[PDB]
């Protein structure tokens, strides 16, 4: 169980780094503050 | 070659309703241009009070 | 010292919300142009 | 085995091709309110159409405004009393009007709101002028998103629909045409345009909706029609959870062989919002882009197509989807980004041209669709 | 007579060989304000054109004098009256 776990992201982080990496967010959506940076102030963020 | 009355009256018709509709969307851009500004004017309003009142709040308390 | 600091930083933060509002006010003129 | 699932391949379409769509939009219709706790919301036609204005789609479509439909010819379906019952009620002199709102089936899941006739008309209106247009020639997609309410009978109005304006659309499509395949990709079933036409071989009703416990309560794999009508009521039964690859495995080998057989002349589209993840009631958990493949796939045939909205109980998934819709029928792709207007804070946390899909236990077994298939391709063959 | 339609007083016009200018479309009368006069209808109906427009209240009140003005006899009309009710569906 362990193993299929860890494989079923394993097999596609590969595209899911890529995602990672192209997203930008919207110029003018930082301005709402909606984006919640609690995951950037806690370094949850995948991003780099 | 449009000389009919009828389709002239017709087509006065349809362009007096084109241009107030024309003018309906200026006043109403107006309008609501006017109310953006105001909304952003009490915003500024709110900002400085809020700026002011923490200073003073923070002077009090040290 | 203290209180120089503070004032700045509050300064600092209502010059943040201040050009905060002038890009929304600039967002809703494009907007009503569009 | 007829199904078989396959990777979803990328958006593509022709360059070479060139379409023209009438984009219908009445400004007044996003103005009237069923109630406090109702599902229903017609605010979603008016945050669309502010997307395509923002979004820059104006400059490649056309757009105009559909005149609403006069008393007579919304009575092209339904019943002198009850047009006249829906027109002569109001929310403040029902005391007087109990027992004809009890025969009727209007007030406790459906009540009467103040502007209903408008709506109602307006709907109708867009439908008609859709259908005219499309008949004339001048305009290959005649987009009509405040309509699409098909549940409504011909005298009640079940399932938060009280005028079903598809009706009028393939009839006034009818009038100059043959055959015209509809199809549905609401989740309930298409209760009221089934009903009207289950006796007629001259329309093509096909379905894509979800069979369990419901309020409509039809849409199974035996009914195929009477008359002339038998086996020309194509239905595809669902379950929870379909995703996209399996939804367009399931979509294009059914509209390719109903185009292969039936050979319609024009296509009445329902787009209902109310098939996607996140939805108030719809057990789907179809992305904004498995929606929008139906539509690419139906569009990429070439032949004139009337797309109308429908149901959506939520707002920002169902504009978002119409609104990437509307653009993928100027074969032109919508980038991600919702560009600011009136309502942008309605747009979620993420702020993106985009719904996704939740995990949701996919109860569709292939076994099914496979059943499903060869069901309904032994009851197509017949035409 | 101000209740009935722009149609109706248009067509009486047109039959009676009136020399009263067509009435103003209510959209068109309300089209007529500060900024409403730089329109192109406006601009062009006002001054200096033939085609100049007039409200529906005067035109109305033109009518309907000219309607009670003109007086009838009934066998000039009513069988006249009755051939076009039994010849409309022709
Ligand atoms: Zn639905």
């Amino acid at each position: 169980t362990i193993y299929e776990r860890l494989l079923e992201i394993k097999q596609m982080n590969e595209r899911v780094t890529k995602e990672i990496n192209t997203r930008s967010t919207v110029t003018f959506a930082k301005d709402l503050d909606l984006l919640s940076s609690q995951l950037s102030e806690m370094g949850l963020d995948f991003v780099g | 070659q449009g000389d009919n009355g009828q389709y002239a009256r017709q087509v006065r018709d349809l362009e007096e309703e084109r241009d107030l509709e024309l003018v309906r969307l200026r006043l109403f851009e107006e309008y609501r241009v006017s109310r953006s500004g105001i909304e952003f004017q009490e915003d500024i309003e709110k900002a400085k009070a809020e700026h002011e009142k923490l200073i003073k709040l923070c002077k009090e308390r040290l | 010292p203290e209180l120089q600091v503070y004032y700045s930083k509050i300064a600092a933060i209502r010059d943040y919300k201040l050009h905060r509002a002038y890009q929304r006010q600039k967002y809703e003129l494009s907007c009503i142009n569009t | 085995m007829v199904y078989e699932a396959t990777p979803f391949d990328p958006i593509t379409v022709k360059p070479s091709d060139k379409r023209r769509v009438a984009y219908f939009y009445d400004a007044d219709v996003g103005n009237y309110a069923y109630g406090a706790g109702h599902p229903m919301k017609p605010h979603r036609i008016r945050m669309a159409h502010s997307l395509i204005m923002n979004y820059g789609l104006y400059k490649k479509m056309e757009i105009y405004r559909a005149k609403p439909a006069t008393k007579q010819e919304m009575c092209q379906f339904h019943t002198d009393e009850y047009i006249d019952f829906l027109s002569r009620v109001t929310p403040d002199n029902l005391e007087m009007f109990k027992r004809e709102s009890v025969k009727f089936n209007v007030g406790d899941d459906c009540p009467v709101f103040d502007g209903l006739y408008e709506y109602c008309s307006i709907s109708g209106g867009g439908s008609m002028e859709g259908a005219a247009r499309l008949n004339r020639g001048k305009c290959d997609v005649a987009v009509n998103y405040a309509g699409g309410l098909h549940h409504a009978k011909k005298s009640e109005a079940s399932g938060f629909c009280y005028l079903n304006d598809i009706v009028l659309g393939i009839i006034e499509l009818l009038r100059y045409h043959p055959r015209v395949l509809y199809i549905d990709i609401d989740v309930h079933h298409g209760d009221g345009v089934e009903e009207a036409f289950y006796t007629t071989d001259r329309v093509m009703t096909c379905s894509f909706h979800k069979y369990g416990e419901f309020f409509p309560g039809t849409g199974e794999l035996r009914d195929i029609g009477v008359g002339a009508g038998k086996n020309y009521a194509v239905n595809v039964p669902l379950r929870d959870g379909i995703d996209d690859a399996t939804y367009r495995s399931v979509f294009e080998p059914v509209i390719k062989k109903i185009m292969e057989w039936y050979q319609p002349s024009a296509v009445v589209l329902q787009c209902g919002g109310d098939s996607l993840s996140g939805d108030r009631l719809g057990c789907f958990n179809l992305s904004m882009e498995g929606h929008a493949n139906c539509v690419n796939y139906v569009k990429s045939f070439g032949i004139p197509m009337m797309v109308v909205g429908g149901g959506g109980y939520t707002m920002r998934n169902v504009a978002r989807t119409w609104c990437f819709e509307t653009g993928l029928l100027n074969n032109v792709v919508l980038d991600k980004d919702l560009p600011y207007n009136e309502y942008y804070e309605y747009y979620g946390p993420d702020y993106k041209l985009s719904v996704r899909p939740s995990n949701m236990f996919n109860v569709n077994t292939p076994e099914y669709l496979d059943k499903v298939m060869t069901n309904i391709f032994a009851n197509l063959e017949n035409t | 007579f101000e209740e009935y339609t722009d149609a109706f007083l248009r067509r009486y016009k047109d039959h009676f060989q009136l020399d009263v200018p067509d009435n103003l479309t209510l959209q068109g009368y309300l089209l007529g304000s500060k900024l409403g006069a730089k329109t192109y209808s406006y601009k062009r109906n006002t001054q200096g054109q033939h085609d100049k427009r007039i409200h529906k209240r005067d035109l109305a009140n033109v009518v309907r004098r000219h309607f009670d003005e003109h007086s009838i006899k009934e066998t000039d009309c009513i069988p006249q009256f009755i051939y076009k009710v039994k010849n409309q569906k022709k």
